[PDB]
RNA sequence: GGAGGGCGCUUACCACUUUGUGAUUCAUGACUGGGGUGAAGUCGUAACAAGGUAACCGUAGGGGAACCUGCGGUUGGAUC
RNA sequence: UACCCGCAGAAGAAGCACCGGCUAACUCCGUGCCAGCAGCCGCGGUAAUACGGAGGGUGCAAGCGUUAAUCGGAAUUACUGGGCGUAAAGCGCACGCAGGCGGUUUGUUAAGUCAGAUGUGAAAUCCCCGGGCUCAACCUGGGAACUGCAUCUGAUACUGGCAAGCUUGAGUCUCGUAGAGGGGGGUAGAAUUCCAGGUGUAGCGGUGAAAUGCGUAGAGAUCUGGAGGAAUACCGGUGGCGAAGGCGGCCCCCUGGACGAAGACUGACGCUCAGGUGCGAAAGCGUGGGGAGCAAACAGGAUUAGAUACCCUGGUAGUCCACGCCGUAAACGAUGUCGACUUGGAGGUUGUGCCCUUGAGGCGUGGCUUCCGGAGCUAACGCGUUAAGUCGACCGCCUGGGGAGUACGGCCGCAAGGUUAAAACUCAAAUGAAUUGACGGGGGCCCGCACAAGCGGUGGAGCAUGUGGUUUAAUUCGAUGCAA
RNA sequence: UUAGCUAGUAGGUGGGGUAACGGCUCACCUAGGCGACGAUCCCUAGCUGGUCUGAGAGGAUGACCAGCCACACUGGAACUGAGACACGGUCCAGACUCCUACGGGAGGCAGCAGUGGGGAAUAUUGCACAAUGGGCGCAAGCCUGAUGCAGCCAUGCCGCGU
C-alpha cells in the first residue's frame, strides 16, 4: 500500500524537517495527513499542503520569531533592577517584566488591556478551576500572575504548536522564575481536542478550526469532557468597517447551539475582546 | 491560409451558440417556484428587483426575473417563463409572463396592454 | 408387400436466459478541490513623496499576500 | 353550394405597437437613485421627450408586439473575397520522404482542359411567355433551366506522361584570400584566496552612526616561492563568423560553411512542407570528479509594537569537467525560406583589375553590415534595392478580452515539467498607435526681498466693551490669507 | 484528445445452396486484405427531387407533394406466393394490459376519429361511394378512414368590407 501509506512521511518529514516549518509537535502534524490524505490528489499531496500552509494556517510557517523574541527580552529582562524586597516582590516585578513579551503581535496585546478587569470576572461562573486547559497558547502564557491574583493554583496548560516560539518563552521556567506550580506542553485543537479538565481557555482558537471544515465548531468542546470555558474574539470594527466580516464568531454560535448538552451562561463585549462562557449537564 | 491548406483541413465554423444554455426546441417553458427573496442588481444601479428561483420540469434550476409594481405568487404554483436579455442582472437571462396560468396581471393600465396579460376595461 | 410420405426420435446452427470477466457508456452521488461573483480590510507608511524605488521573459529555491533572491535574456523603459 | 335577383336598413364589424440616440414621429402631471422599462450605448436624487398616467402624432391593420430556430446584415470562416513589426496572428532555428510545384527547343500520345453530337438528368415548384376560377393567392399549357455525369467524333496555346537536346538558374572541381566556425591536447601572464620563511604587532576586513567575522597558537598590509581553480584587461568598431542558439589569449592537429576571380565539363540532380530525426543559452536532475572566489535555501550580527525587499558578515547545491536525460526564454531582426523586378546618396570590413597607386586616389566589377530618404505600401509610428514595396511557389499559427497556454485524455521523462489541445461561467469591452493637455521625490533655459544686506518697525503673558484663553451679567449677532 | 484494424476477414480449386453472379454457406491450399486521398470505433442524423436566407459563391433545413430504403408490441426465424423472411397471417420467448370453475387463453390506432399522460403548442368517436383510383366479377353489383368533403383554430398567403 506504498501508494497511499509510503506517501504519507515522504510527505509529512519534509514539513517536520525544514526548519522554515519546523514549528511544530511529531504527533500535531502525523494527524494533519492521514486528516488529508484523500483531499488533494495523488501527485499533489505535500504540493497542495502547502496551501494549508500558506493561504490557511500561514505566519505560523516561518513561525513567531523567538529570535527576535528573546531579542526582546534579553534586552528587556536585563533593563530595570530587581526589586524583590520579598516572595510577593519578586512577582510584581516578574509582573512588568513578562507584561512587555505578550504585546509584539497586536493580539495578545489587545488582551493586556484585560489584565485587572477580567482575570477575576471569569472566576464567578466556573469556580476557582484547579484542572485547567488553554488552546492557542502563542503569547498567553504569563496569565498567571492575575490567574492567580484571585487563586486559580491548579494545573494550567496552554497548547501552541510554534515551538520556535514555545521553547521561546518555556525557557523562562527559570530564566525568568516563573511560579513553579505550572507545566506548559505543545498540542494542536484542530488535531487534538481529546482528554477531560475543567475550564477550557480557548483564546487564539478563533475560527482557525472552523477553517480545517465548514461548520464544525461544536465538535472539539465536547472531545475534551469538560464543564465550562471562556471563548473570545477581536471586535475590532473601525466605525461600521469591520461588520459582517468580524461578527461571525458568534452568529454560528447562538444559532447552532439548539439541541445537545452545550448551554451558554454569560456573555461581554469589551475592550477589543468579546469573550463566551459555556454551560453543559 | 493558401489554397493547399484548404483541400485538407476546412473552415471549422462556430458551434452558433446562443444566449441561453438549453431550450429543448421550446420558445417558452413552463416551471415551478421554490423561494421568493430579494437580492442587489449591481454597483450602478440601485433598485429591488424581483430575482426569484423557479425549478423547470427538466431537472434544470434557473433563476428568471419577475417584472411589474407588484405580483401575487404562491410557493406551489405553475409558472411560465419566456426568452429575455437583461444585463443589470448578472447570473438572469430569462423573464416571466403574467396575467395566465395561475399569475394573475396588473390592473388599471391602459399603455403597453399586450404584455403582463392586462385586459381592455370598458369605457 | 415394397417405394415413398407423415409422427416420434435425434445432430447442426440459433434468439431468451443464466455464472464468472473486461471495454465503452451513462444518472444520482457518500469524501470533496479550487475558481467565481456579492462582499468588503478608515493598509500607500515593517520604507509617512526620503528610513535615497524600472517593466518583463525562461528556470530554480524561499511563495502568513501581490512577491523577493540566484542564473541567463530582452526593450515593449517613474525623477532622471 | 358558386354566381345572379329583390326588400328593409349607415344599421352589426378596428384594435395593437412605438413614441432618447439606432430609426421616421412630443407637451404636462404624479413619483424623487424610492416605486419602474429593457435590444445596444443607458436612463431614474422638487424641470425625465428613456418610468407611470392624460393628450397628440407616427408605424400598421383582421392584425399589431414579444420570444425561439436558420440566413442575410457578418469582408465577424476571405476558392469568388481579408491578415501575420507594434491590435488576438510565422514554430528557437534547419536538413528532408510521402504531397504541392518545377525553365528552354522539337516531336509523339490526347489523361486534364476546350468544342460539336447522342443518351440521360421523372412530376409539382423556381424562371419566361399566355389562358382559365369576377380579380389576386391558388391552379394550368408551352418554353427554358436543373450550373451535373457519361459515350462518340475533333482541335493542340498551356499542364501532365514518355523519348530525344540546348543554356540565361548555376552544382562540383583546379588556382587564392579573410574569420572568436566547431572540437580534442599543450603552454603563458595578471589577480583573489589557501598552504610554508624572514621582517613587522592592537589593530584589520566591512556599512552615511553600531555590531557580528577575522587577531597575543604571529592577523591585515608588503617581498619571494609553491599548490589548486576560474576567467582572457588595453588591443575591441552595432567589426568578423554561424541557419539559430552560442562562442574573443598567443596556439598544434582534425575539419566545415560562405565569398572573389579570368577558363572547362556535367544539362533544372530545382523551391517548400505535416508526422519523424537532429541542434538548441541559463536554470534543474541522474551516474562519476574537481572545488580557490562568487552566489539560490539555511544562520550570526543590525533593525524596528514583525524586512525570509534592499545594506553587512559566511556557506551547502549550482557555475568548471567526462558521460546522459529533459527541449524550456523579450531563443526578437516581435520580420519563415527560396527566386525575380525596382529613382539614389553618404560611413566600415573583406577579394579580383584598370589608371601616372608618383596627388597612399578617382574611374569599374562582388559578398556581408549600418544609417538616411523619394515614388509606392500601411490606421499611425515606420519599412523603403537585406522588404514590412511590386509578383509567384510551399508551410505553420491565430477567429473578442478573462477563465487558460489550464483541467482531462495520449505521447515524451528516474524527477521537476513540456508538447498537441477544450467545454461552462463572467464581461461589453479588451488591446494598439498617433495627439491635446494635467503632472513628476525638475534639470539644462528663465523675470521679480525670489532669500539679505542698506535710515527703520511690528512681535509687549497689561488693554483700548473691534479684538488671538476660561465666558449662559458670551450666543436675540456678524465675517475667518489688505486670494474665503 | 479513436492509430493500426482484421484469422471465413483476403485469394485460387472443388462441392453445395439461391430465380441469378458470389466464402451467402463448407473442406483444402495460400499469407495476404484495408488504411494520413482518413481504416475501425464513439456520438449524431434519413436520403433525393425542393423549400427558406442571399445579387452570387455558400450555409441551414429534410415538414407538406413525390422517388427509394428500413420498420410493424420488444428479439429471432420460417412457410404459403410470380413479386414479402409478411403492418390489421401464424408459431414461439420476454414485458405489459384482460378473462377464468386455476387446466389456462386472446390481442397491438409508429391507420382514420377519440381517450389518459408528457409538452409553450395542433382537430370531429362526421357525411358519401357522385367523380377519380384500387381489389373481385363477362356484365351488373358490392367492398375501399385511400381519395373526394364538411366541422374546428386568423397558423401562413391573397382579396374585400366595417
Ligand atoms: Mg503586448
Ligand atoms: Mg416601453
Ligand atoms: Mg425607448
Ligand atoms: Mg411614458
Ligand atoms: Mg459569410
Ligand atoms: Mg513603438
Ligand atoms: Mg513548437
Ligand atoms: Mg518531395
Ligand atoms: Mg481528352
Ligand atoms: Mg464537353
Ligand atoms: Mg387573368
Ligand atoms: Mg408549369
Ligand atoms: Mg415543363
Ligand atoms: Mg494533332
Ligand atoms: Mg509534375
Ligand atoms: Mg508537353
Ligand atoms: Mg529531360
Ligand atoms: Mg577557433
Ligand atoms: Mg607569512
Ligand atoms: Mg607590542
Ligand atoms: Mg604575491
Ligand atoms: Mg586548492
Ligand atoms: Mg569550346
Ligand atoms: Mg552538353
Ligand atoms: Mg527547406
Ligand atoms: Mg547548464
Ligand atoms: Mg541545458
Ligand atoms: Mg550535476
Ligand atoms: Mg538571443
Ligand atoms: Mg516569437
Ligand atoms: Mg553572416
Ligand atoms: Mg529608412
Ligand atoms: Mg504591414
Ligand atoms: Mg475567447
Ligand atoms: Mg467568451
Ligand atoms: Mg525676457
Ligand atoms: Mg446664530
Ligand atoms: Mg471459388
Ligand atoms: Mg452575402
Ligand atoms: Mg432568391
Ligand atoms: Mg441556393
Ligand atoms: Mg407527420
Ligand atoms: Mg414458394
Ligand atoms: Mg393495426
Ligand atoms: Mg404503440
Ligand atoms: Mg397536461
Ligand atoms: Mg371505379
Ligand atoms: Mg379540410
Amino acid at each position: 500500500m506504498k501508494t497511499n501509506d509510503n506517501y504519507i512521511e515522504e510527505v509529512t518529514a519534509k514539513v517536520l524537517t525544514s526548519g522554515k516549518y519546523s514549528t511544530l509537535y511529531p504527533p500535531t502534524v502525523r494527524r494533519v495527513t492521514e486528516r488529508l490524505f484523500d483531499r488533494y490528489p495523488p501527485k499533489q499531496l505535500e504540493k497542495e499542503v502547502r496551501k494549508k500552509l500558506h493561504q490557511a494556517y500561514g505566519a505560523y510557517i516561518g513561525g513567531i520569531d523567538g529570535k527576535r523574541l528573546e531579542k526582546k527580552i534579553e534586552k528587556i529582562i536585563h533593563e530595570i533592577p530587581n526589586p524583590t524586597t520579598d516572595e510577593a516582590t519578586r512577582t510584581e516585578w516578574e509582573k512588568e517584566i513578562c507584561l512587555k513579551i505578550l504585546n509584539l503581535h497586536t493580539s495578545t496585546n489587545e488582551r493586556t488591556v484585560a489584565y485587572d478587569e477580567l482575570y477575576q470576572k471569569i472566576f464567578e461562573v466556573t469556580g476557582v478551576p484547579t484542572s485547567i486547559t488553554d488552546a492557542g497558547c502563542a503569547l498567553n502564557p504569563f496569565s498567571f500572575p492575575f490567574f492567580t491574583e484571585a487563586g486559580m493554583l491548579g494545573q494550567y496548560i496552554g497548547f501552541d504548536l510554534d515551538k520556535g516560539m514555545i521553547e521561546a518563552i518555556e525557557h523562562s521556567l527559570r530564566t525568568l522564575n516563573a511560579p513553579e506550580g505550572i507545566v506548559v506542553k505543545q498540542g494542536d485543537i484542530l488535531s487534538d481536542p481529546s482528554g477531560e479538565s475543567d475550564l477550557l481557555l480557548m483564546f487564539k482558537l478563533y475560527t482557525l478550526l472552523d477553517r480545517q471544515e465548514e461548520a464544525s465548531g461544536l465538535k472539539i468542546l465536547q472531545e475534551w469532557k469538560y464543564k465550562n470555558a471562556v471563548i473570545s474574539f477581536p471586535i475590532k470594527t473601525i466605525s461600521g468597517r469591520d461588520v459582517g466580516m468580524e461578527e461571525n464568531y458568534t452568529v454560528k454560535f447562538e444559532n447552532d447551539l439548539v439541541g445537545s448538552d452545550l448551554r451558554i451562561m454569560q456573555k461581554l463585549k469589551l475592550g477589543n475582546e468579546m469573550y463566551f462562557i459555556v454551560s453543559r449537564l | 491560409a493558401t489554397v493547399n491548406q484548404l483541400v485538407r483541413k476546412p473552415r471549422a465554423r462556430k458551434v452558433a451558440k446562443s444566449n441561453v444554455p438549453a431550450l429543448e426546441a421550446c420558445p417558452q417553458k413552463r416551471g415551478v417556484c421554490t423561494r421568493v427573496y430579494t437580492t442587489t442588481p449591481k454597483k450602478p444601479n440601485s433598485a429591488l428587483r424581483k430575482v426569484c428561483r423557479v425549478r423547470l420540469t427538466n431537472g434544470f434550476e434557473v433563476t428568471s426575473y419577475i417584472g411589474g409594481e407588484g405580483h401575487n405568487l404562491q410557493e406551489h404554483s405553475v409558472i411560465l417563463i419566456r426568452g429575455g436579455r437583461v444585463k443589470d442582472l448578472p447570473g438572469v437571462r430569462y423573464h416571466t409572463v403574467r396575467g395566465a396560468l395561475d399569475c394573475s396581471g396588473v390592473k388599471d393600465r391602459k399603455q403597453a396592454r399586450s404584455k403582463y396579460g392586462v385586459k381592455r376595461p370598458k369605457a
